[PDB]
């Protein structure tokens, strides 16, 4: 069996305190990065998983390991798809990290215990995230049941159940799971096949790359006559990438430092990709991927690459500081276990916009009744509309208000 | 679709499964943080003495050897404080969340570390 790279991003989101990296990990077999310079720039967990299953019924089927022996079947697994997984956190402070990451994803996955409440604000606020940023194809799993009776669990379920009605999404899957018993996987990865199909992807799409990690592949002791590019480690939304192509990093660059930030895009050429562990010359779409490109191992150093939008040449997204906003706000808030009615935007004012995937916290200029100009801390980019997700803080947390389009 | 799911939670229903903190004979008498009481929490706890040590240096900066039974340990820390620390260690690394087993085991797993448990084999946060 070839080693084949990611073939779909699949996602996780859930409560603090929970286990999604322990979920992760009995999915999986990797280690999460998360909880100083290798494996800390992202805040997403790095998962690989294997989806090889054999036809030699239901549960039946799918394995960790390629290796078949367990079901009682002597032959081999088939090859069926390769998975990467982004665990984003779901804490009420990094909410933009796992805004970044819902872009990237294609899949996912919604966790519930069994033994807190029922209507979670986290969880919801996740759901309104992934309604807004194009993610029909999401699955319903619970976490904890072992601690919990026979009868509550299906009183958690009808619950559920009650709750997804008025949503957009109507037909989603639901699998109870255990992390730490490792039950019930073959189930998940089952679901993973059958319920979501693959989109098409040719090479004449618009090449779309984000970078969350950065590497510097130089070791303590070596000389200059025989150096390393500089690693990009980014995941690909869309558009099949080969070795000999043209890539520009667009949310710009801060270099004279008096002086005007009008500049081009960082154009660089791809020098080798870094998947799973040899050197391959095709990258298929799902999946991050060390991009090693014709940048410099000194911009790849450990926090100056954070959230930063690649695409290929022939294609021109932008520079965005000063960003004009066309918002639709909603009558009440969601996500209160005591509704609350939606106020009106005050200047100057900390909020955090999403666009698509560029993590940015963003201050009020002007306040109108469909349009707003926010200025950015942070380097943010238009390709060509790109939903957005609007959200403010009034209570601790980050909260929800509304969608946005860039009239551009 | 509720129907399959009943299948798979019947499945799931079929297949399933403290007085022990010693007195710690300490003196204050500090400026390095003597601990000759160890070896008794040691073997009380079922412990190797050297795990404590690593935890203790975690939580503070701290610089010392190992000695056979005795600690020479760098600081003046109280019987407190110290107390509170052995507190902790024995609220979440004797104690297992999904299980709580007696048999558990020292690995350094990469540079931040993560033991393991003999009567199942489960990977828990040695840090916090």
């Amino acid at each position: 069996i070839i080693n084949r790279q990611a073939t779909i991003n699949i996602g996780t989101i859930g409560h603090v305190a929970h286990g999604k990296s322990t979920v992760v990990r009995a999915i999986s077999g990797v280690q999460t990065v998360r909880f100083l310079e290798r494996n800390i720039t992202i805040k997403l967990g790095y998962a690989n998983a294997k989806i090889y299953k054999c036809q030699e019924s239901f549960k039946s089927d799918k394995e960790i390991s390629p290796k078949c022996q367990r079901p009682g079947c002597p032959g081999r697994y088939k090859l069926v798809r390769h998975v990467s997984f982004v665990d984003c956190p779901g804490h009420d402070i990094l909410m933009s990290t796992m805004l970044s990451g819902a872009a990237v994803m294609d899949a996912a996955l919604l966790l519930i215990a069994g033994n807190e409440s029922c209507p979670q604000p986290q969880t919801s606020e996740h759901l309104a995230a992934i309604e807004i940023m194009k993610l029909k194809h999401v699955i319903i799993l619970q976490n904890k049941v072992d601690l919990m009776r026979e009868e509550s669990a299906l009183e958690h379920q009808k619950s559920i159940l009650k709750f997804i009605r008025g949503t957009i999404a109507d037909g989603a899957p639901i699998v109870p799971i255990s992390a730490q018993l490792k039950y019930n996987i073959d189930a998940v990865n089952e679901f993973i096949v059958k319920t979501i199909p693959v989109p098409p992807r040719d090479f004449m799409i618009s090449p779309r790359l984000i970078v969350i990690r950065s590497f510097d592949v130089n070791k303590p002791g070596a000389e200059i006559e025989d150096l390393k590019g500089g690693v990009a480690g980014g995941s690909i939304l869309n558009g099949v990438f080969k070795l000999g192509d043209e890539i520009e990093i667009r949310p710009g660059i801060v270099t004279k430092d008096k002086g005007k930030i009008q500049c081009k895009p960082i154009f660089s050429n791809i020098v080798s990709l870094f998947a799973e562990q040899n050197d391959l010359k095709f990258a298929v779409p799902g999946g991050l991927i060390g991009v090693g490109t014709k940048v410099d191992p000194t911009l790849c150093r450990a926090d100056r690459l954070v959230g930063q939008v690649v695409g290929a040449k022939g294609h021109l997204p932008n520079i965005y500081t000063d960003i004009e906003i066309n918002y639709f706000l909603l009558r009440r808030l969601l996500g209160v276990k005591k509704q609350a009615k939606v106020r009106k935007l005050e200047p100057n004012e900390v909020l955090m916009v999403n666009i698509g995937s560029t993590a940015t916290g963003a201050r009020v200029v002007a306040v109108k009744a469909d349009m707003a100009r926010l200025q950015l801390t942070s380097p943010a980019c238009t390709e060509i509309n790109e939903k957005i997700a609007l959200s403010r803080r009034i209570e601790k947390h980050w909260r929800l208000i509304g969608w946005a389009t860039i009239k551009k | 679709v509720g129907l399959p799911y009943s299948e798979l939670l019947s499945r799931f229903f079929n297949i399933l499964r403290k007085f022990r903190i010693p007195p710690p004979v300490c003196l204050r008498d500090g400026k390095k943080t003597i601990f000759s009481n160890i070896q008794d929490i040691a073997e009380k706890l079922h412990r190797s003495p050297e795990h404590l040590i690593q935890y203790l240096f975690a939580e503070l900066g701290t610089s010392g050897s190992v000695d056979g039974k005795r600690l020479v340990i760098k600081g003046k820390f109280q019987s407190k404080q110290m107390e509170n620390v052995l507190r902790r260690y024995i609220l979440e690394y004797v104690t297992c969340k999904t299980c709580k087993s007696i048999n558990t085991e020292l690995k350094r797993e990469n540079r931040l570390f993560f033991m393991v448990c003999k009567s199942c084999g489960s990977t828990r946060s040695v840090s916090s």
